[PDB]
């Protein structure tokens, strides 16, 4: 269903975006015309937009980007073979386009490595010797003080992270 | 245009002027639609080898394994490693190291310089 | 192991300090409110 | 060193230290420098008899 | 009283010090009336209720003659006369004490005795008192190292060098602090904290920067930078009519993708950033995400009309090439693309199982602990951070008592110096009087004004004039006096 | 602000007995090395390295405000006192600081002035290596850096 | 070998000198433990550390087996010998 | 920014002033109380187009104390920074609607000329003044904060014929807290401070204004 | 020499040299410390 336009620059868009499509021949194969689906991205896009903002204009840019790829060519060809409809691919939804090959994997261990970093964060512990009389389990923590101090005597003091007991050797 | 290539234009850093040795300064000839090179105390001046003029942020490479004469391979309290074949010279006794800087590197690897006389090569492993 | 005396009587118990002072739940305390300063100053320099 | 070592040159007093990090070479003979006698150890051996 | 107290504890800790062990008392009564659980427990349940109604009575320490004393009466005293009422229950008393009617009128006149005797002596200078048991703490080891780990950075500097400056109330801590709680899914989902770590944290345009670089280019079309070339020529909806006239310098700088990684960014916000902050007057093009390298490349909006030469004003109102260094100088060091302009970077990683905190009530009525992501982080921006989306206003503090005055004023900062206080002690684990630390902060509050209680501040007090002449100045305040 | 965007990079000697700071670079138009080269040998032998040369840039762009070695010293010496217009005089005194009250350790003659020179910037260097981070920063509580 | 994995939200150094510590930490305990077991109720010193006067196990492990690590304000000892702390050791040695 | 969630902004101010107010007697209906973002877009019909004047739409009269003055009201300025301009049309306003309260919530900066005919105003008449940005967030949700109660002027004679407590006894608060402006506390009155007692279990005190 | 200008006072009330209220009673119920002891309340047991 093309979506004519009144706008010249709309059009001139469209003509743009057509010629995005003529990337790599894929268009002859699956046998749709660009034009037409240059021109329902555009309209799409203006549907929303429903003005020439730049911003606009920076989602045929941001489409731009994704039709002028060379590495995933299989998704001009869903999206030509109308499994990804322009209305979709247009209308948001995949998170910078790049599905099929390699920076989506790039993506999920990215996703991985940013969720790695607050894993431990920065020290540890632990020593799971002393039982806490509050749950049974020994998750404790034991203390090293008092080198010297006065009278009082040297202890080791223990705390349950847990439940918060704190307690000492004596 | 692929994310395969690299960026090593080799940058000029500075050429002195023919009449004093002073620094030349890019300028543009909007006339000519050029760039090129004046100095300042004087009217010499002459056209630009490059567009590029300027580079920023700097230290993302491998200083380490430059800046660093095979000569530290005549200090003793520097250990060999039975690690032969230098990377030129089939020898051992191939020095080695961290980096071992301010760029203390993180990196803990090992660098390797063979002593063995005619090489004088600095590599890792 | 374990402390626990009984009308004065020790039934068992090695000592420690936080039985013999400078702590909660400590002898000397309770022997200072019971006992009172007096009685509790004799006992302890008696025991000394 | 071997100068130094030949005691023609005072090792009581001249201080000779080389940076090949720096490649430098630094000798310092002033007054006030801390020094201290020790035993020379040659080819992973004591030079003594 | 359980259902009360559940309020009074969210540590949901019942070991409290508090005065006449009635257990003690209860039990010495045993040991003397020689109850034992073989042998029946004779009581009237109603002398018992009785008794502690009228017990209650004996617990005077105002007068009772209007409510609102009373009232007082009532809650100074609710505390203990709960553990009172606790204790004292007709079954425990039948049940586990097992105690006869005439144990407990003999154990009833000894606990009003107790009582008599807890009373502190009216005069006292209680004050000099707490000056000591402030100082005899900070004598041990407030100092005695780093020993704290806890998974963090090493922040709020342990002991004295904070008490001095605490004392010394410096404008701002040696060792500002703020710790970041996380409500509903944030302290469950890393995730979506990770999402807040993206908005709170600071991002200088330094921080997103790989290079930078300045070019000569004759075409911003047939750009010079070849490998850049189709990706300015292929543009052409951009207002290239006035771009006919734009520096014909480029300067293009280098995006660090590993940043992008970093802090979880994108293009289409630094282009809006850039333009946003130098005006319509800075032209800004950039390559996708998936380019070989992050570039954007840089013109002045020369507006063809009136900027050429115009007046020949005898100034040259701006070299290029020097303009291409005043706003990459101002570029890098100005712009703060993301968070907070003085919390430097800002957070560090904890888990909940650190402390005894967010102990929440259940159908059972019992106390369970709630494990959650929490980030500490270095700022004070009190009214920012509370603006913040998603995180707890209730639970988020600041190391920074300042702000707390500034914010939620002087009672919340009571409480703070109160918490922080008993916190330097809690680190030292030798236990000292609260009441004292309550005291404490009554005095500094007392006036209403954070003001330092030193010499410091003396001359704003109205004390009289010879104290503020003992310290020191003597003759300044005699004189004027 | 918008004046050069970078002031970062300019160093700025202290000399004895001057009321306040001024530029290294200064100091060589004063030796009167006014040739860029010559100065870059004497800071470096080796300037085929592009860092340390964009390094040093900033205090290059210094150097042009004063070329003449003459009008240096008399910059030296209005910075030194007011000897009225005199500018004989403060020329004549810097020459005098720059002999004697400057590096004396090497000598206060004349000719040793050119030989002054070759030390700063060693001197500079040593400090360009440490503010570019390729140099260690010196310990204090060494007792060889002790006497 | 460079094969060695950074603690997440720490460098590899700090996780290098973190993961050494620990070991010499665990070590220390362990035969600090063995001599806890290897003394009899019969000492004067198990004694002395039992009744709460001026002792205790850390003492033990000092006395008999172990003083531990030393530390600058609780890290190891720096490098002010030129990345050496003496010159009877070789130069970027790591021995604790 | 300014697209959607500064409805939400608006929402939550909205709602952090209506409990102001509910907390200052007035009373606020329970759905106003209640009201959620997606329907308070739906009650201002918020967003039929963008910087539409829901700082206008926001603008409101609260009212109820039991005691029936009625009639407070709370006007939200277009201009970040207010003039006088505003200030004395706003003054006719009031004026106009006789209102025995006016609140003014502003953006950013303010004339000093209107800052002193604020404060001056009239002998016998009050208006009130509230940055936009510091009420982003209610402060009394937060965990250190006691409960605050206005004193009757009874309460107050009352308090010190109990006690035979001299005015000068009674500690000071400063008029110069949030909170202080937070009750619209004015200068030598009395709020009654509500505290948890980790001793007696509760612990009231009472500060006079200064 | 912050602290040595407060005292207790016979009302109950914590007052300073000037006669000001510092609080309503030491320590909010005008108690001896050393009366005071450690104990378990254990009212905020588990199961209701
Ligand atoms: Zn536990
Ligand atoms: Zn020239
Ligand atoms: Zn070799």
């Amino acid at each position: 269903r093309a979506p004519s336009t009144s706008d010249s620059v709309r059009l001139k868009c469209r003509e743009m975006l057509a010629a995005a499509l003529r990337t790599g021949d894929d268009y002859i194969a699956i046998g749709a015309d660009e034009e037409e689906l240059g021109s329902q991205i555009e309209e799409a896009i203006y549907q929303e937009i429903r003005n020439t903002d730049m911003k606009y204009k920076n989602r045929v840019r941001s489409r731009i980007s994704n039709l002028k790829d060379a590495k995933n060519p299989n998704l001009r060809k869903n999206v030509l073979c109308g499994n990804i409809p322009p209305d979709l691919f247009a209308r948001m939804t995949a998170e910078e386009m790049a599905s099929d090959e390699l920076k989506e994997m790039r993506k999920n261990l990215t996703k991985e490595a940013i969720r790695e970093h607050q894993m431990a964060k920065t020290g540890g512990t632990q020593t799971d010797l002393f039982t806490c009389g509050k749950c049974k389990k020994k998750n404790c923590t034991y203390t090293q003080v008092q080198t010297r101090s006065a009278d009082e005597p040297m202890t080791t003091f223990v705390v349950c992270n847990e439940c918060g007991n704190r307690w000492k050797f004596c | 245009m692929e994310p395969d290539g690299t960026y090593e234009p080799g940058f000029v850093g500075i050429r002195f002027c023919q009449e004093c040795n002073n620094m030349l300064y890019p300028k543009e000839d909007k006339e000519n639609r050029i760039l090129l090179y004046a100095c300042r105390n004087c009217d010499y001046q002459q056209e630009a080898d490059n567009s590029c003029i300027y580079v920023n942020k700097i230290t993302h490479e491998v200083d380490e394994l430059t800046q660093i004469i095979a000569d530290v391979s005549q200090d003793p309290t520097l250990p060999r490693t039975e690690d032969h074949p230098c990377q030129k010279c089939g020898h051992k006794e191939a020095v080695f190291f961290q980096s071992h800087s301010a760029r203390a590197e993180d990196a803990m690897r090992l660098y390797y310089v063979c002593t063995a006389p005619h090489c004088g090569h600095r590599w890792t492993e | 192991t374990k402390v626990v005396v009984e009308n004065g009587e020790l039934i068992m118990g090695i000592l420690c300090k936080k039985s013999l002072g400078t702590s909660a739940g400590s002898l000397v305390h309770i022997s200072y409110l019971e006992m009172g300063h007096d009685i509790t100053r004799l006992f302890y320099s008696n025991i000394q | 060193r071997k100068l130094r070592r030949q005691m023609d040159i005072i090792v009581s007093e001249v201080s000779m230290i080389r940076d090949i990090r720096e490649r430098e070479i630094r000798i310092y003979t002033d007054a006030g420098r801390i020094c201290r006698p020790l035993l020379i150890v040659e080819k992973q051996k004591l030079l003594l008899k | 009283d359980r259902e009360v107290l559940r309020v009074i504890f969210p540590t949901g800790d019942s070991k409290v010090v508090l005065p006449c062990n009635l257990l003690r008392m209860i039990w010495n009564a045993q040991k003397i009336f020689h109850i034992n659980p073989r042998l029946p427990s004779d009581l009237h349940p109603i002398k018992v209720v009785e008794g502690v109604k009228e017990l209650s009575k004996k617990l005077v320490i105002v007068n009772g003659d209007d409510p609102l004393s009373r009232q007082a009466q009532e809650n100074a005293t609710l505390l203990f006369n709960i553990h009172l009422r606790s204790t004292l229950c007709s079954r425990r008393m039948a049940e586990e004490f097992r105690l006869s009617g005439e144990a407990f009128d003999w154990l009833l006149g000894e606990i009003e005795s107790k009582f008599n005797q807890a009373i502190a002596h009216p005069g006292e200078m209680v004050g000099a008192l707490a000056a000591q048991s402030l100082g005899e703490p900070a004598t041990q080891m407030t100092l005695n190292t780093f020993h704290y780990a806890g998974v963090s950075a090493k922040n709020v500097t342990l002991g004295v060098p904070r008490l001095k400056e605490l004392i010394n109330i410096s404008k701002k801590p040696k060792t500002p602090s703020l710790t970041v709680f996380l409500l509903g899914q944030s302290a469950r989902d890393a995730e979506r904290a990770k999402d807040i770590l993206c908005r709170l944290e600071h991002t200088t345009l330094r921080k997103v920067t790989a290079n930078t670089a300045i070019y000569y280019d004759p075409n911003p079309q047939s750009t010079v930078v070849a490998e850049d070339q189709e990706w300015v020529n292929v543009y052409y909806e951009m207002p290239d009519f006035d771009v006919a006239r734009i520096s014909p310098w480029l300067l293009r700088v280098e995006l660090d993708r590993k940043h992008m990684t970093d802090r979880k960014l994108t293009m289409e916000q630094i282009a809006e950033k850039i333009n946003a902050g130098f005006g319509d007057d800075l032209n800004c093009i950039f390559n996708d995400d998936n380019a070989e390298k992050l570039v954007l490349r840089i013109r002045i909006m020369n507006s063809d009309e009136n900027k050429m030469q115009e007046e020949e004003e005898v100034v040259d109102k701006m070299d290029d090439d020097v303009f291409l260094r005043c706003i990459e100088s101002n570029m890098l060091t100005d712009m703060t693309l993301q968070g907070i302009e003085q919390i430097s970077k800002v957070y560090m990683h904890l888990p909940q199982t650190d402390n005894k905190k967010k102990i929440i009530i259940t159908e059972d009525g019992e106390f369970k602990a709630l494990q959650e992501w929490i980030l500490e982080t270095d700022g004070v921006s009190l009214m920012r951070v509370l603006s913040e989306k998603d995180v707890d206003p209730v639970r988020t503090t600041s190391n920074d008592i300042v702000e707390i005055f500034t914010v939620l004023g002087i009672e919340a900062v009571r409480k703070a110096l109160e918490r922080e206080l008993y916190h330097v002690i809690s680190f030292d684990g030798s236990y000292v009087n609260y009441r004292h630390l309550a005291l404490l902060c009554d005095t500094m509050t007392c006036r209403g004004h954070l003001m330092a209680i030193t010499r410091h501040g003396v001359n704003r007090q109205d004390t009289g004039p010879l104290m503020k002449c003992s310290f020191e100045e003597t003759v300044d305040v005699l004189m004027e006096a | 602000g918008a004046k050069k965007s970078a002031i970062g990079q300019r160093i700025v000697a202290t000399l004895p007995y001057i009321k306040q700071e001024v530029p290294i670079i200064i100091v060589f138009r004063a030796l009167g090395f006014v040739s860029d080269r010559d100065i870059l040998e004497h800071i470096i032998y080796d300037f085929e390295d592009p860092e340390m040369m964009e390094m040093v840039k900033p205090s290059l762009d210094e150097a042009f405000v004063i070329q003449e070695q003459n009008v240096a010293l008399n910059f030296i010496g209005s910075r030194g006192a007011k000897p009225g217009v005199t500018k004989e005089k403060r020329i004549k005194y810097a020459k005098e600081v720059l002999q004697k009250e400057m590096l004396p350790h090497v000598g206060v003659s004349d000719f040793c002035e050119t030989k002054k020179a070759y030390f700063l910037g060693y001197m500079v260097h040593r400090l360009l290596l440490a503010a570019l981070g390729r140099r260690e920063l010196d310990d204090r509580d060494h007792y060889g850096n002790k006497r | 070998n460079n094969e060695l994995e950074p603690t997440p939200g720490n460098t590899l150094r700090q996780t290098f000198e973190n993961q050494v510590n620990r070991i010499l930490n665990d070590a220390r305990d362990k035969t600090g433990s063995s001599a806890q077991k290897s003394l009899s109720e019969y000492n004067n010193f198990k004694s002395m550390v039992v009744s709460g006067a001026k002792g205790s196990k850390i003492n033990i492990s000092q006395v008999i087996a172990v003083v531990g690590q030393q530390n600058v304000e609780g890290k190891r000892i720096p490098f002010g010998f030129k990345h050496r702390t003496l010159p009877h050791f070789i130069k970027d040695d790591y021995g604790p | 920014m300014d697209d959607e969630e500064e409805t939400y902004r608006l929402w939550k101010i909205r709602k952090t002033i209506m409990q102001l107010c509910h907390d200052r007697g007035y009373l606020v209906t329970q759905d106003e109380l209640d009201q959620t973002l997606e329907e308070f877009k739906a009650q201002s019909g918020d967003k039929p187009s963008e910087g539409r004047p829901r700082r206008t739409d926001l603008t409101v009269l609260v009212a109820h104390n039991d005691d029936p003055t009625d009639q407070m009201f709370v006007f939200f300025p277009e201009e970040p920074k207010v003039g006088i301009k505003t200030i004395k049309v706003y003054c006719q306003r009031m004026q106009e609607e006789n209102i025995t309260r006016a609140l003014i919530v502003v953006q950013q900066g303010m004339t000093p000329s209107a800052k002193q005919s604020l404060v001056d105003m009239a002998p016998k008449y009050i208006l009130e003044q509230f940055l936009q940005q510091e009420l982003l967030i209610n402060i009394t949700e937060h965990e250190l904060v006691p409960e605050h109660v206005v004193m009757t002027k009874e309460e107050v004679t009352e308090l010190l014929a109990r006690y035979k407590l001299r005015e000068n006894q009674l500690p000071r608060i400063q008029a110069g807290d949030p909170v202080a402006r937070y009750f619209g506390i004015k200068r030598g009155q009395v709020v009654k401070i509500i505290r948890p007692s980790e001793t007696a279990g509760r612990y009231i005190t009472y500060r006079l204004v200064q | 020499k912050s602290m040595e200008s407060v005292m207790v006072k016979y009302d109950a009330t914590v007052r300073n040299s000037i006669n000001q209220v510092v609080q309503l009673r030491y320590g909010e119920d005008g108690l001896a410390g050393e009366s005071v002891e450690f104990q378990n309340l254990a009212t905020l047991k588990p199961s209701n």
